[PDB]
């Protein structure tokens, strides 16, 4: 599938797309997009929360419930804290292709 | 201090001297000698005989030893006072020991040296 870049308006397919794909799941509200209420995560309402290790369990089942709806071609395999600096929490988002 | 009349704060007498200041010395010092002249109301008016000192020196003892086991004090030492005991003072009826002791002082200030780390931050991965 060919889309658009969302910066610089260049047509980018293959993977680059892919990317792009998920970082409009991940960074948009849900009911932020107009007609499409049941779109994007709930990653901002865990924005400026404890980083507990229930905090971390439940944005692994919520980047997969955000993901499984509007990404198929993605598999996720985990979700892990790397790095903590003052506030910035940093999450390797890794998981298999498919499709 | 807190609600309602909740606590009471005070552990320091009204006292110019510096060592009588806590309300437990001045109030160990005032009752471990009524809990040591009941159970001495005999060793006065008694007549002295040649271990009448010694006997006595070991009771004084035998009534500590139960106050250092209820935590009343700590390590004591009672001795008969050597050089103040003497023949002259026998014909007065006149005897001396040493009962010198250590009490517990209360916990005033608990201080806790408090910060905030970032050490176990690599626990959150």
């Amino acid at each position: 599938m060919i889309g658009m870049d969302r910066r610089s308006g260049l047509p980018l397919s293959g993977l680059a797309h892919l990317k792009q794909s998920v970082e409009d799941i991940l960074t948009t509200p849900l009911g932020s997009r107009r007609m499409r209420p049941e779109y994007g995560s709930k990653l901002r309402r865990m924005v400026d929360m404890p980083v507990s290790e229930g905090w971390k369990s439940a944005v692994q089942a919520e980047v997969a419930r955000s993901l499984g709806r509007w990404e198929p071609r993605i598999g996720l395999s985990a979700v892990r804290v790397v790095a903590v600096v003052d506030g910035r929490v940093d999450l390797l988002l890794s998981g298999v292709f498919e499709g | 201090i807190r609600d309602d009349g909740y606590r009471l704060w005070g552990n320091r007498t009204l006292s110019s001297d510096s060592k009588w200041a806590f309300v437990t010395r001045v109030r160990t010092m005032d009752l471990v000698m009524d809990a040591i002249l009941a159970g001495h109301k005999w060793a006065v008016d008694r007549g002295i005989t040649k271990t009448y000192v010694k006997d006595v020196t070991e009771g004084l003892r035998a009534f500590m030893r139960d106050l250092k086991n209820q935590g009343a004090v700590i390590n004591f030492e009672v001795y008969a006072d050597p050089d103040l005991n003497s023949a002259s003072q026998l014909a007065q009826g006149k005897v001396y020991w040493n009962i010198r002791f250590t009490d517990v002082p209360p916990a005033e200030n608990p201080n806790f040296r408090v910060e905030v780390t970032d050490q176990w931050l690599t626990e959150v991965l």
